[PDB]
C-alpha cells in the first residue's frame, strides 16, 4: 500500500470517516510524471467519490469532530501554488474536482455553521480567494460557488470578504496586476448587490463609482462584461439616483464590441426612472443615433432593437420634442 | 443561476 488500510464504510461509525479524509490528504503527482502511482491515484479518486455519495445520502453524518477533519483535507489539497491565448488545466483535476464537489458538505442540511466558524476562518477564506487566479475555468467555476456559499452562511466573514475583493479589483484596475477570475468574482457581487439593504450605504455607492465603472475602460472587458452589466443595473435598481453619473461614465468609456455597451444600456434603460432619463436623454441619443448608422452592421441593428422596446418608446414619446430631432427632420 | 445574499 502507501496510504494505510481502509475500505467502504459498512460498519457504521464516523472514526472510519475521519480516517478517509485523513488518507485523502496523501497527495499525488499529476504533472512531473503523470504515469506514477496510477493504482494509488484511482484509490484516492474512489475514496473521495465514496465520501461524497456518503455525505449527500445519509443524514446526521456531519458531526462536531469531523468539521476540522474536512476543512484540513480541503486545505491540504486545494491550497497550492499555481502555474501560468488558450488555458492551462489542472493536471490533478481527477482528484481536485471531487475535493471541490465533496466540500459542497457546505450545503448538507445538517451543516451547523456555528461549529464550522471555528475552522472556516479568514486565514482560509483568503487562500480560497487566492485560488481565483486559476487558469482552469472549471476550477474557477467551483470556487465561485464555494465562496458564494461561505459568504451566505458565515455572516462572520461577510465583512472580510468584501474588503478582499475590493483589494483585488483595486489592484486590478490601478496596480495594473492581472487578476484572472474577475467574471466569477463579479457574479458573486451581483448577488451581494441584489441583497443590499436600503438605503445603499455610501460605501457601496462609492465602490460603484470607483471600481465598477473603471472596469468598462479595461481592454479585456469583453471577457467579463455580461456580469459587469448585471452589477451596474443592480445598482441602478437599488438606488435610481446613481443613473446620472452611471450612464455618463458609460458614454465617456464608450468606443466592434459597441454591442455589449448597447446591451448594458438597454438593460439600464429598462429600469430608468423618467425623471432620471431626462438627465441623460440628450447625450444618450446623440450616441445612439450614431450607432444606427455605425458602419459596423450588427452595431446598427442592435441600436435598432431599442425602438421595439415598449417602455423606451414611451420615454421617447414623453419627450419626442427633444429626442426626435436627433434624427434628420 | 446564483442565489442572492441578504447583505
Amino acid at each position: 500500500v502507501l496510504l494505510h488500510i481502509r475500505d467502504v464504510p459498512p460498519a457504521d461509525q464516523e472514526k472510519l470517516f475521519i480516517q478517509k479524509l485523513r488518507q485523502c490528504c496523501v497527495l499525488f503527482d499529476f504533472v512531473s510524471d503523470p504515469l506514477s502511482d496510477l493504482k494509488w491515484k484511482e484509490v484516492k479518486r474512489a475514496a473521495l467519490s465514496e465520501m461524497v455519495e456518503y455525505i449527500t445520502h445519509n443524514r446526521n453524518v456531519i458531526t462536531e469532530p469531523i468539521y476540522p477533519e474536512v476543512v484540513h483535507m480541503f486545505a491540504v489539497n486545494m491550497f497550492r501554488t499555481l502555474p501560468p491565448d488558450e488555458p492551462t488545466l489542472e493536471a490533478a483535476w481527477p482528484h481536485l474536482q471531487l475535493v471541490y464537489e465533496f466540500f459542497l458538505f457546505l450545503e448538507s442540511p445538517d451543516f451547523q455553521p456555528n461549529i464550522a466558524k471555528k475552522y472556516i476562518d479568514q486565514k482560509f477564506v483568503l487562500q480560497l480567494l487566492e485560488l481565483f487566479d486559476s487558469e482552469d475555468p472549471r476550477e474557477r467555476d467551483f470556487l465561485k460557488t464555494t465562496l458564494h456559499r461561505i459568504y451566505g452562511k458565515f455572516l462572520g466573514l461577510r465583512a472580510y470578504i468584501r474588503k478582499q475583493i475590493n483589494n483585488i479589483f483595486y489592484r486590478f484596475i490601478y496596480e495594473t496586476e492581472h487578476h484572472n477570475g474577475i467574471a466569477e468574482l463579479l457574479e458573486i457581487l451581483g448577488s451581494i448587490i441584489n441583497g443590499f439593504a436600503l438605503p445603499l450605504k455610501e460605501e457601496h455607492k462609492i465602490f460603484l463609482l470607483k471600481v465598477l465603472l473603471p472596469l468598462h475602460k479595461v481592454k479585456s472587458l469583453s471577457v467579463y462584461h455580461p456580469q459587469l452589466a448585471y452589477c451596474v443595473v443592480q445598482f441602478l435598481e437599488k438606488d435610481s439616483t446613481l443613473t446620472e453619473p452611471v450612464v455618463m461614465a458609460l458614454l465617456k468609456y464608450w468606443p466592434p464590441k459597441e454591442v455589449m455597451f448597447l446591451n448594458e444600456l438597454e438593460e439600464i434603460l429598462d429600469v430608468i426612472e423618467p425623471s432620471e432619463f431626462v438627465k441623460i436623454m440628450e447625450p444618450l441619443f446623440r450616441q445612439l443615433a450614431k450607432c444606427v448608422s455605425s458602419p459596423h452592421f450588427q452595431v446598427a441593428e442592435r441600436a435598432l432593437y431599442y425602438w421595439n422596446n415598449e417602455y423606451i418608446m414611451s420615454l421617447i414619446s414623453d419627450n419626442a420634442a427633444k429626442i426626435l430631432p436627433i434624427m434628420f427632420p | 443561476r446564483l442565489q442572492p445574499i441578504p447583505e
